[PDB]
């Protein structure tokens, strides 16, 4: 049986280590991380990086000969580094669910403000948060109480024997991120299916308004000089080649409808007909008219389900039995537990797998940094 | 559960053991501790699952027939004189929060 | 006519709103 774990558990590290490696790499080969967007990412993969190489490794090791042989200081530095790391991934979870969250309620005002450097210092602050939360109560409440409680040959978090400070800790880094995330994915789901409807009755107005009002509208929209649009419209320029893809991809009838508008926007200028398409085709696909919406908010679901149930079917085992344990101190038998601490690194090599390899500029760049060609 | 170290000590190579009549030891976690005056707690040499060792000259060996360890320290030096107490139901335990009966007896090894 | 550029204002809204959910393939 030791060979088996030893091998289940080396091929996931492999999985891991090859994973968040290549998707470092995949935007620095190629040039289109000029995207703040991906930064969240690019910080996500760091951590699961560090839990790929550094953390799977130890733990699998301190199973397997059922001891820690690296020493005391080893097993703080490992300790800080991977709860850190996962408490890093989680709140790059938080971050990530905070950024999509203002990106659908204030899809206009909140792109306007962040910026390349702001976006950065967001990112500072969910390693910083994570650091402070953490590395000190690790690395140091062997001092703040002076003894070291941690068995010699084990390796756990020191100061878990305290019962409110391990509640508080579960709280700041699972439970009330937990609740967070739910609820901000929660309203985007909710926003999603507004969006249906909304879209839906604005494509409707389209047909009622006169083109040249909505002509008119859009030029008393860009001459009042505004940064909230003045974005907007590079923004909506830019994704213009890619956006006519899906209008080969529409309903038939709904092709013919586009066709005739841009004959009628046929001698306007870049900035204002290709910006005028694009609010049509985004109501005409994203309307949902009968059953796109469904389709749409399922997919959705489906989506947010599994991005969530990796987190709960992950975690929530660990934060339980912590709880559990508090209380009833002869409770969840070792074997149990032993399970749900390495279920924890299950997600770092998952992680990859639902936001990077999720986007079809990666996937693709893969296999360009991995056969060579 | 009680911890009985069945090795007297007082050795001027050496042979310690520990028969501890527990319930459920496979899996688990067997050491001792030299606590002497230097440090109250000061590690020294623990088997566990697998049979892999880790010392702080001497060597620790297991049996799990009858849930036993033997100590079998070699060339002690006359800075090992302390008291081993039995450290098993260590069990690497996370919090040790399921049963913490390491302390047990300890013995009075003097070189 | 003020309510012709507040529907722009949702428009443009809305379609930057779908471009987002695109990039995050949450749509
Ligand atoms: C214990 N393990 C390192 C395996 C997982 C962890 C952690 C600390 O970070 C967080 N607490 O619970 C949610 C995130």
């Amino acid at each position: 049986q030791v060979a088996f774990i030893g091998i289940t558990t080396g091929l996931l590290s492999l999985a891991t280590v090859t994973g968040n490696l290549l998707v470092l790499i995949s935007f620095k080969v190629n040039t289109e991380l000029k995207t703040v967007n991906n930064y969240f990412l690019l910080s996500l993969a760091c951590a699961d990086l560090i839990i790929g190489t550094f953390s799977m490794n130890l733990y699998t090791t301190y199973l397997l000969m059922g001891h820690w042989a690296l020493g005391t200081l080893a097993c703080d530095l490992w300790l800080a580094l991977d709860y850190v790391a996962s408490n890093a991934s989680v709140m790059n979870l938080l971050l990530i669910s905070f950024d999509r969250y203002f990106s659908v309620t204030r899809p206009l005002s909140y792109r306007a403000k962040r910026t390349p450097r702001r976006a950065a210092l967001m990112i500072g602050l969910a390693w910083l948060v994570s650091f402070v939360l953490w590395a000190p109560a690790i690395l140091f409440w062997q001092y703040l109480v002076g003894e070291r409680t941690v068995l010699a040959g084990q390796c756990y978090i020191q100061f878990l024997s305290q019962p409110i400070i391990t509640f508080g800790t579960a709280m700041a880094a699972f439970y009330l991120p937990v609740t967070v995330m739910c609820t901000l994915y929660w309203r985007i789901y909710r926003e999603t299916k507004r969006a249906g409807e909304r879209l839906a009755k604005l494509l409707e107005k389209f047909e009622a308004l006169p083109l040249e009002d909505i002509v008119a509208a859009l030029k008393a929209l860009l001459a009042t000089n505004r940064p909230e649009i003045q974005l907007a419209v590079k923004t909506i320029v830019e994704n213009f080649p890619e956006i006519k893809k899906e209008a080969e991809k529409l309903t038939p009838e709904q092709k013919a409808k586009l066709a005739a508008l841009e004959a009628q926007l046929a001698d306007l200028p870049e900035e204002l007909r290709k910006v005028l398409l694009s609010m049509y085709l985004t109501g005409l696909l994203y309307g949902g008219s009968e059953e796109n919406r469904k389709r749409a908010i399922e997919k959705a679901a489906r989506t947010l389900s599994a991005i969530l149930l990796a987190f709960i079917l992950t975690w929530t085992p660990y934060n339980i039995m912590v709880l559990v344990s508090t209380f009833c101190k002869d409770c969840v038998p070792e074997t149990l537990w032993e399970l749900g601490y390495w279920l924890c690194y299950v997600n770092s090599t998952i992680n990859p797998m639902c936001y990077a390899l999720c986007n079809k500029a990666f996937r693709d760049t893969f296999r360009l940094l991995l056969l060579c060609r | 559960v009680q911890l009985q170290e069945s090795g007297g000590g007082l050795v001027q190579s050496l042979r310690l053991s520990c028969a501890a009549s527990g319930s459920i030891f496979y899996g688990y976690y067997m050491g001792w501790y030299r606590q002497a005056p230097g440090k109250e707690r000061e590690f020294v040499a623990t088997i566990n699952y697998g049979a892999s060792t880790n010392y702080a000259r001497f060597t620790i060996s297991r049996d799990n027939a009858k849930n036993t360890v033997y100590l079998q320290m070699n060339s002690l030096k006359p800075e090992d004189t302390a008291v081993y107490y039995c450290a098993v139901r260590r069990v690497y335990v996370y919090v040790q929060r399921y049963y913490h009966y390491y302390w047990g007896q300890g013995t009075q090894v003097t070189v | 006519t003020p309510e012709n550029i507040r529907f722009v204002f949702a428009a443009v809204k809305d379609t930057i709103l779908q471009l987002n959910l695109k990039e995050y393939n949450l749509v």
